[PDB]
RNA sequence: UAAUGGUUUAAAGGAUCCGUAGAAUGAAUUAUAUAUAAUUUAGAGUUAAUAAAAUAUAAUUAAAGAAUUAUAAUAGUAAAGAUGAAAUAAUAAUAAUAAUUAUAAGACUAAUAUAUGUGAAAAUAUUAAUUAAAUAUUAACUGACAUUGAGGGAUUAAAACUAGAGUAGCGAAACGGAUUCGAUACCCGUGUAGUUCUAGUAGUAAACUAUGAAUACAAUUAUUUAUAAUAUAUAUAUAAAUAAUAAAUGAAAAUGAAAGUAUUCCACCUGAAGAGUACGUUAGCAAUAAUGAAACUCAAAACAAUAGACGGUUACAG
């Protein structure tokens, strides 16, 4: 057997060209590899510490708008709701 | 106003844990019901294991009994409210945050207003 | 100074309702739902009851 | 014999805003002699509705979190701490340091984060509540009610002072240990005042965008940001901000929607030094703050840029 990161599975239904047999097109595959990304106001989920938990880190520091990909406005309702819920018991 | 109260029962008695819940809520209901105010929902979260090992006063938590209650009372009652709360053993943690009503009379609360069910009738349908 | 007072007695009076309400008006509108559901007692004073609470 | 001036950096924007006088300035149409009168809504306002987290700001009250220090224990043993390396009158055999618990106290606020924003500025980002303020667009309404603003008023970092609390960390002064030719310094250790809170006084900062406020206007692009649509797509329109610019200006650096084109009102400047000094006055508990000279001396003094030299300056090569 060969490492699956050499491979290239080409998927069912899908039209391919005689590149995708190759190695560059699994370099370019990984060089380009929700809830609140959403009309939903994340300072609603303040008292759920599960949904919120995905936007921190192990240790529970907030992640970068840069990471999460938030508009600026969810990022600061995300940030509000994450740190009332750290106050208020929970998280 | 509408406020919306996230209550962290302690659970001494193993054998049935809401039942210290259950009084806290109904001491807390009675007090806003006798102070002209109304009770719109009474929500229960589970039991849950807290974050860390919580102390309130002198006796340390590592599990609470979550609750959240939704009640329509004026500013004065509700700081009384607060201040019966965090001077009351039973209670771990507690947290009252309003809920705006400049657009609607009827609101649902955090948990509901978050799985998509924005006021009571949504979520009586 | 008469006016200052007056306007301040008339917002402490008793069942005087926020957001633009009347209770003579809220108090027909209640009636009249009732009455339109009749033509297609205690629980319906308990959510009057509830009614004027909120919007004491 | 130069104001046919200036104030980002050469001298010069008031810390900020509010607002009185102004013998300051200021919309539209018509009529009659710059005014009066009647009309108008383009500036400036008021009240609703709608949308939006008006979340951020101010005061108040109520909470949370990591850590630090000290105290007590538990076991365990000879070093620990600091430094460039060491040493310290008060680290450890009186069992220390490290570790694990448990109590106590103060102060602070990790991530998000950009101070994005909010606030007149100073400021302001752990949570919640009360109160107060702040957005856009529509509807209706007032009919110039505006701008600016001497004097005046209010607020105003850090330090400082007066009382009363508090004082864990940090830490002027002081006392010691180093380093040094010397140490009065940088470094190390104890550490008072202060830093914290309450009630005040004081009103200064490179209180800075070193750039006063308002109004009208001027060529582009790109980003966001916030609304309004239209069916993720219109690389969607309308605003603000940010970034790079055209023109213009400018001693240039550069500014760039203002440091451009104009208008209005205020503040300020007039060589360097003496000097923000002296004297006086006012205020303040004081420290001080404000106001603010002159003689004497000189042909200096400064700003931008240019080319070098130098750097206990960077990177790359050989
Ligand atoms: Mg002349
Ligand atoms: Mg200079
Ligand atoms: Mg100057
Ligand atoms: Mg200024
Ligand atoms: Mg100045
Ligand atoms: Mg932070
Ligand atoms: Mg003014
Ligand atoms: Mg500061
Ligand atoms: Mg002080
Ligand atoms: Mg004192
Ligand atoms: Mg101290
Ligand atoms: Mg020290
Ligand atoms: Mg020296
Ligand atoms: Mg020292
Ligand atoms: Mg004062
Ligand atoms: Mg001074
Ligand atoms: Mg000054
Ligand atoms: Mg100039
Ligand atoms: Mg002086």
């Amino acid at each position: 057997k060969i490492d699956q990161s050499l491979s290239k599975k080409l998927p069912k239904g899908t039209i391919y060209d005689p590149f995708d047999f190759s190695m560059g097109r699994i370099h370019l595959d990984r060089k380009y590899q929700d809830i609140m990304k959403s009309g939903a106001n994340p300072l609603e989920f303040y008292a759920r510490p599960r949904i919120l938990s995905r936007y921190v880190t192990s240790t529970g520091r907030i992640q970068h708008r840069d990471i999460t990909g938030l508009s600026a406005k969810n990022q600061r309702r995300l940030s509000k709701a994450i740190r009332r819920c750290q106050a208020i018991g929970l998280m | 106003m509408l406020y919306e109260l996230i209550g962290l029962v302690r659970i001494t008695n193993s054998n049935a844990p809401k039942l210290e819940a259950k009084e806290l809520s109904s001491t807390i209901g009675k007090l806003i019901i006798q102070n002209r105010g109304v009770v719109r929902d009474i929500v229960p979260m589970g039991i849950r294991y807290l974050p860390k090992i919580m102390k309130k006063d002198q006796e340390k938590h590592f599990r609470a009994y979550h609750f959240l209650m939704l009640f329509d009372s004026s500013a004065a009652v509700q700081s009384e409210i607060l201040r019966t709360l965090k001077k009351d053993p039973r209670v771990i943690r507690s947290s009252i945050v309003k809920v705006d009503l400049d657009k609607q009379l009827d609101r649902a609360s955090s948990l509901h207003r978050s799985l998509g069910k924005k006021s009571i009738l949504e979520l009586v349908n | 100074t008469p006016f200052i007072t007056r306007i301040m007695a008339e917002l402490k009076e008793p069942l005087v309702l926020s957001k633009g309400y009347n209770i003579e008006e809220v108090d027909k509108f209640l009636a009249a739902i009732e009455s339109a559901k009749r033509e297609r007692i205690e629980k319906l004073e308990d959510r009057r009851e509830a009614i004027l609470r909120i919007l004491s």
